[PDB]
RNA sequence: CCAGCAUCAGUUUUGGUGGCAGGAUAAACCCAUAGGAAUGUAGCUUGCCUCGGUAAGUAUUAUAGCCUGUGGGAAUACUGC
RNA sequence: UAGAGUUAAGGUGCCGGAAUACACGCUCAUCAACAAAAGGUGUUAGUUCAUCUAGACAGCCGGACGGUGGCCAUGGAAGUCGGAAUCCGCUAAGGAGUGUGUAACAACUCACCGGCCGAAUGAACUAGCCCUGAAAAUGGAUGGCGCCAAGCGUGUUACCUAU
RNA sequence: UGGCUUGUGGCAGUCAAGCGUUCAUAGCGACAUUGCUUUUUGAUUCUUCGAUGUCGGCUCUUCCUAUCAUACCGAAGCAGA
C-alpha cells in the first residue's frame, strides 16, 4: 500500500509501516526528508546518525554501514525494526523501498487520507525539535538540486494531474453551473 | 506601610486645622541647605511648617468638615512639592515671614480664613 | 471459607494450621468452623484461606455441578432426591436449599457426614482477582479478610 | 576509612570500665562551652541535631565540629549567648581490623581468624532521637547557632533533621 | 488578555498573518509577529488588537511584545529613532568611511589599534547612517526600521571589539554610548 | 481402538444480550402544592461625575436559593426469569 | 496423556499478538536513565501573617536642614574608632544615620523620608512539578526505530493471559 | 591471575573561622568532611595446577582527554611588557 512522508514525525509513521509491511505487503514510502525527528541541535549534534561523530565514521572491515543524507535514514531505520533475522523479516524488507521526492505525480495517500497518529500539534509542547531536511547539510549532503530537485519532479508529477485534470475539471464545473 | 500610622496621621492635622483659622500652602521649589532653617527660625511657637507626605494631608483636608464644608478649591494649590502653614502663633506675623525667605524660590497662596486668595 | 494461595511456599507456622483441613491443591476449600475457634484459624492462615458472607444462592450452584461424594463415582447428578432418596441414597440431607440452610445456619453436620468430600474442589473466579489477590486485605481492596458483600457472584462462577 | 567509613554499625557494643585491657587516648577536648552555666536559664530556646539514622560519630569527626564552632564562637564573644555541648561519649571502643594478611607475611597475621578488631579508635554513637550537638541559645536577637548547624552537621557523617527544642 | 493599539493619519498598518507592515514616508517595515495561539490578525478599521485566550508567565510576553513593536514601527517608519555610538582612540588615529561612494552596503574602521590591516563588516537595511557633522566623535544609526537601525551598531561594535589587546588599558573600542 | 473429527434430528449444562419481574428500598434520567426566608436578570425612573459609566429606587415588569407544612411520586445492589 | 471452559503473575506505539483508547491534571525537559554537602527570579497550589483607598508597592522625582565638628576611644577619630545618653529643633519629615568615599578632612547618596501615580502587592510557612551540584578510553552505548505524549500521577474501561 | 571493596589513600566540591598592609576566599587555609574515584597502597582464597614464561629498550598495529604547545575569549590587589 503507497503512502506518502510528508509533514509529519520519523517514528510515528515507521512504526504504523511496520504492521502493515508485516505479512509481505508492498508499501513503499515516499519522501523522508519531509520527516520530523526532535532533540536539539546540541545534545542531538556529536551524537547523531549523520555524519558529526557516530554514525558514518561507524565501520570496521566486516563491519558497520551508515549514512550522511536525510534519504538514507528511513531506509537503514527499517532494518532497526523489521530485521533481516527472520525469514519473513529479510522478505518484508524488499517490499520496502523508500524514495526521495515524490516520483508518482498522482495523489495517493499522502495528506488527508492517511492514518491515525502522525501530524502532532505543537502549542504547549515543543520549543526545541529538529528536521531531517535541516541536520543533513554539512554532513556531506549537496548537491540539492539533485535531492532537493526531486521537489521539482514532483512538481510535474502534480502537472500531470492537474492536466487532464484541469479539463475533467473544467467539465465537472460547468456540469454544476447547470 | 501601616494604617494606624496613617490613620492618626489626618486625624491630627483635622484637630489643628480646627484649632486655627487660615492657610496658606507653602512652594518648596527648590531650596538650598541654609535657606530651609531660615524659613522656620522667622515663625518658631505654633506654626505648621515641618514636611509630611502628600497622600495623607490630601486626605486631611478633604475629610475635614468642621461646620458643614471641608476645605474647597484647595486641591489646586497643592500639587508637586508644596506645604501648609497654619496653627497658633499670630495671623499676619507668620504669613508674611513664609516669604521673607522665599523671595528667591517663592511660596504660593492660600485660603485665609477661608477667603480664596491667589 | 475458600482457598486463595498455592501449594508451596508455607513455613511450619502456617503448615500445621493448614493439616486438618484436608485440602491439596488451589481454589479448593472445606466448610470451617464457627465459635471461639476460627478466630485462631484466621488469624494465622489470613492471607492463606480468605473467606466472607455468601448468601443462599451462593452455595447453592455449588452443589450441583459440584457435587460430589468420598467413595463411588457419582450416578444421579446432585438433586434433592439424589441425596435422601433415589436409588440408594446418602445420609438424609433433602433438598439443596436444606443443605445450605444446614451448614450456615449453625453447622450441626460436617459434609463428610452428610456423605460428600471434606473439601470441595471449586474453580477460579470468572470475572477474575488481578489487584485483589496478594496485594493486601480486605479494608484496602483484597481477596483476604471479610468479603461480605462481593462473595455472592466471586462463589457464583466458582460452583 | 574517611568518616564515609564511619557511618553505620555492625561493630557491635562494648565499653565497660572492668573488662577492657586499656583504651587509646581520645581527641575530646570539652564538653560544654559558651556557657557553662546556663543550660535553661538564659536559654529557653535550643536547635537539636537530631539524627534520622543510627550511626556511630566517630572521635575523629566529634572534635571537629565542635573545634570550628569553637574558633568561630570567638568573635561574637568567647562566652557568647550559646550552649554547644557534647552529650554522649565514646563509651565504646572503637575496634577496627589491620595489620592483617594471609599467607606471605612476617608471622601471618589473619584477618578472618583473628576476627578481633584490634583496638584502634574511639567512637560515639548518636542513635536515633540522641544528639551531641545540642545547642540552647537565646531568645531574642542573637541565635547564632541555626548558622554554627551548618558547621554542626557538616563534620558529622548522615542526614540529620533539625527540630526546635 | 486583549489589547489596542490606534494608527494615526499618514501611516497605514497591515498585518496579513504573521506578516506585518508598517508603512510610512521613510520606509515600510516587515518582521514577523506570531507566538502560540496569539491572533494579531485582527484588523477592527484603525485598532488592530492582539488577543489571546491563555495566560502564564512566557505567554504573557508575547501578548505585549506584539503590542509593543507596532507602536515601535510607527516610531520608526515616521520618526527615525537615534541609537548612539561614540569611536574612541588611544594614540592612533581612528579612519573611518561611511555608506555612501565608497561603502556600497559595508561601513569600515582602519587603523583600530594599530591596524595596517582593515576589520569589515556589511551593514543591514535602509539605514541612513549620520557620521559626523563636519567631524565628530559620535555615529549615530538613523533608518526607517527600529531593529535594522540599532543592527547597525551591532555590527560596527563587534567587528573591532578590543579582544587581541585588552579594553581595560587600550582605548581603542567603538563603545556604546547610551540605547 | 483412544485423541483430533463425522451425516441428520431432538435435548441438557454454563454464561451473556434483550425483554420482564420478585426480595427489598427510594434516590431519580427527574416528580405537586401552601406559607415564610432569599436575591438574579431584563426593562423603566431618578441622582452625580465623565464620555465613558456608576449609585439608589424598582415587593408596583419577571424569576429563584433554604426551611416548614400538606400532598404526591418512585426498576431494582441482591435474586430469579 | 489430549482438545475445549476459565483466569494468575504480568503486557497492548513498534521489532513481535493486543487501545495511536476514555476522563482529569502539574509539567514538554525526550523528563523517562544513580548520587550528598550545599544552592537557585524555571513553574503551580494551599495555609497563616506583616501590608492596603485609613492611598499597598515599584520606577521617576527631593529635603539632603538649625544646635554642630553633639559627646568620647586616640598620635589623630572626623556622623563616619570604641561606647553610652537617647534628644532638642521646626512640633503636616530628616534619625544624633541606609550606603559610598578620602589616613581624615576634602567629598557624596539616602532607607528613615518627600512628591507624582492609583490596586492588590509582599514576607513567612507548607506541598508538588522543575533545577544546580556528576570525569575515562572498541561502533549507537542510559533502547533499534524513535516518542513533547506513544512520558508520569489519579480515576475508569476494553482487549490479551500457566499441562 | 580475573572478580569485589577503596581498607591504606589520591583528587575536587566545600563547612570558613583565621592571616596577608586594611581585608573569609589576590594569596594563604585552622579544623576536616561529603559525594565522586580506583593512582598511593593492598584487605580477600571468590575464580584457576593434562602451563598463569620476567624487566628496561629497539621496531611496527588504537582510542580518550583528569590539557604541555598550536586557533578563539574574559578577569586581577598587572604600567606597556
Amino acid at each position: 500500500v503507497v503512502i506518502d512522508g510528508k509533514g509529519h514525525l520519523v517514528g510515528r509513521l515507521a512504526s504504523v509501516v511496520a504492521k502493515q509491511l508485516l505479512n509481505g505487503q508492498k508499501i513503499v514510502v515516499v519522501r523522508a526528508e519531509e520527516l520530523n525527528i526532535s532533540g536539539e541541535f546540541f545534545r542531538n549534534k556529536l551524537k547523531y546518525h549523520d555524519f558529526l561523530r557516530k554514525a558514518t565514521a561507524f565501520n570496521k572491515t566486516r563491519g558497520p554501514f551508515h549514512f550522511r543524507a536525510p534519504s538514507r535514514i528511513f531506509y537503514k531505520a527499517l532494518r532497526g525494526m523489521v530485521s533481516h533475522k527472520t525469514a519473513r523479516g529479510k522478505a518484508a524488507l524488499e517490499r520496502l523501498k523508500v524514495f526521495e521526492g515524490i516520483p508518482p505525480p498522482y495523489d495517493k495517500k499522502k495528506r488527508v487520507v492517511v492514518p491515525q497518529a502522525l501530524r502532532v500539534l505543537r502549542l504547549k509542547p515543543g520549543r526545541k525539535y529538529t528536521t531531517l531536511g535541516k541536520l543533513s547539510t554539512s554532513v556531506g549532503w549537496k548537491a540539492a538540486a539533485a535531492a532537493a530537485a526531486a521537489a521539482a519532479a514532483a512538481a510535474a508529477a502534480a502537472a500531470a494531474a492537474a492536466a487532464a485534470a484541469a479539463a475533467a475539471a473544467a467539465a465537472a464545473a460547468a456540469a454544476a453551473a447547470a | 506601610g501601616i494604617r494606624e500610622k496613617k490613620a492618626e496621621y489626618f486625624a491630627k492635622l483635622r484637630e489643628y486645622l480646627e484649632e486655627y483659622k487660615s492657610l496658606f500652602v507653602v512652594g518648596v521649589d527648590n531650596v538650598s541647605s541654609q535657606q530651609m532653617h531660615e524659613v522656620r527660625k522667622e515663625l518658631r511657637g505654633r506654626a505648621v511648617v515641618l514636611m509630611g507626605k502628600n497622600t495623607m494631608v490630601r486626605r486631611a483636608i478633604r475629610g475635614f468638615l468642621s461646620d458643614l464644608p471641608d476645605f474647597e478649591k484647595l486641591l489646586p494649590f497643592v500639587k508637586g512639592y508644596v506645604g501648609f502653614v497654619f496653627t497658633n502663633e499670630p495671623l499676619t506675623e507668620i504669613k508674611n515671614v513664609i516669604v521673607s525667605n522665599r523671595v528667591a524660590a517663592p511660596a504660593r497662596a492660600g485660603a485665609v480664613a477661608p477667603e480664596d486668595i491667589w | 471459607v475458600v482457598r486463595i494461595k498455592g501449594i508451596n511456599k508455607i513455613p511450619p507456622k502456617p503448615r500445621k494450621v493448614l493439616q486438618l483441613l484436608r485440602l491439596t491443591r488451589i481454589n479448593s476449600g472445606t466448610f470451617v468452623k464457627v465459635t471461639k475457634a476460627t478466630l485462631e484459624l484466621l488469624k494465622l492462615i489470613e492471607p492463606y484461606v480468605a473467606y466472607g458472607y455468601p448468601s443462599y444462592s451462593t452455595i447453592r450452584q455449588l452443589v450441583y455441578k459440584r457435587g460430589f461424594g468420598k467413595i463411588n463415582k457419582q450416578r444421579v447428578p446432585l438433586s434433592d432426591n439424589a441425596i435422601i432418596e433415589a436409588n440408594l441414597g446418602k445420609y438424609g440431607i433433602l433438598s439443596i436449599d436444606d443443605l445450605i440452610h444446614e451448614i450456615i445456619t449453625v453447622g450441626p453436620h460436617f459434609k463428610q457426614a452428610n456423605n460428600f468430600l471434606w473439601p470441595f474442589k471449586l474453580s477460579n473466579p470468572s470475572g477474575g482477582w488481578g489487584v485483589p489477590r496478594k496485594f493486601k486485605h480486605f479494608i484496602q481492596g483484597g481477596s483476604f479478610g471479610n468479603r461480605e458483600e462481593f462473595i455472592n457472584k466471586l462463589v457464583k462462577s466458582m460452583n | 576509612r574517611p568518616a564515609r567509613c564511619y557511618r553505620y554499625q555492625k561493630n557491635k557494643p562494648y565499653p565497660k570500665s572492668r573488662y577492657n585491657r586499656a583504651v587509646p587516648d581520645s581527641k575530646i577536648r570539652i564538653y560544654d562551652l559558651g556557657k557553662k552555666k546556663a543550660t535553661v536559664d538564659e536559654f529557653p530556646l535550643c536547635v537539636h541535631l537530631v539524627s534520622n539514622e543510627l550511626e556511630q560519630l566517630s572521635s575523629e569527626a566529634l572534635e571537629a565540629a565542635r573545634i570550628c564552632a569553637n574558633k568561630y564562637m570567638t568573635t561574637v564573644s568567647g562566652r557568647d549567648a550559646f550552649h554547644l555541648r557534647v552529650r554522649v561519649h565514646p563509651f565504646h571502643v572503637l575496634r577496627i581490623n589491620k595489620m592483617l594478611s594471609c599467607a606471605g607475611a612476617d608471622r601471618l597475621q589473619q584477618g578472618m581468624r583473628g576476627a578481633w578488631g584490634k583496638p584502634h579508635g574511639l567512637a560515639a554513637r548518636v542513635d536515633i532521637g540522641q544528639i551531641i550537638f545540642s545547642v540552647r541559645t537565646k531568645d531574642s536577637n542573637k541565635d547564632v547557632v541555626v548558622e554554627g548547624l551548618r558547621r554542626a552537621r557538616y563534620k558529622f557523617p548522615g542526614q540529620q533533621k533539625i527540630i526546635l527544642s | 488578555t486583549e489589547q489596542q493599539i490606534e494608527v494615526p493619519e499618514g501611516v497605514t498598518v497591515s498585518i496579513k498573518s504573521r506578516i506585518v507592515k508598517v508603512v510610512g514616508p521613510r520606509g515600510t517595515l516587515t518582521k514577523n509577529l506570531k507566538h502560540i495561539d496569539v491572533t494579531f490578525t485582527k484588523v477592527n478599521n484603525q485598532l488592530i488588537k492582539v488577543a489571546v485566550h491563555n495566560g502564564g508567565r512566557k505567554h504573557v510576553a508575547a501578548l505585549r511584545t506584539v503590542k509593543s513593536l507596532v507602536d515601535n514601527m510607527i516610531t520608526g517608519v515616521t520618526k527615525g529613532y537615534k541609537y548612539k555610538m561614540r569611536y574612541v582612540y588611544a594614540h592612533f588615529p581612528i579612519n573611518v568611511n561611511i555608506v555612501e561612494k565608497d561603502g556600497a552596503k559595508f561601513i569600515e574602521v582602519r587603523n583600530f589599534l594599530g591596524d595596517k590591516k582593515i576589520r569589515n563588516v556589511p551593514v543591514r537595511d535602509g539605514v541612513t547612517i549620520e557620521f559626523s557633522t563636519n567631524v565628530k566623535d559620535e555615529i549615530v544609526l538613523s533608518g526607517n526600521s527600529v531593529e535594522d537601525v540599532s543592527q547597525n551598531a551591532a555590527d560596527l561594535q563587534q567587528i573591532c571589539r578590543v579582544r587581541n589587546k585588552d579594553i581595560r588599558k587600550f582605548l581603542d573600542g567603538i563603545y556604546v554610548s547610551h540605547k
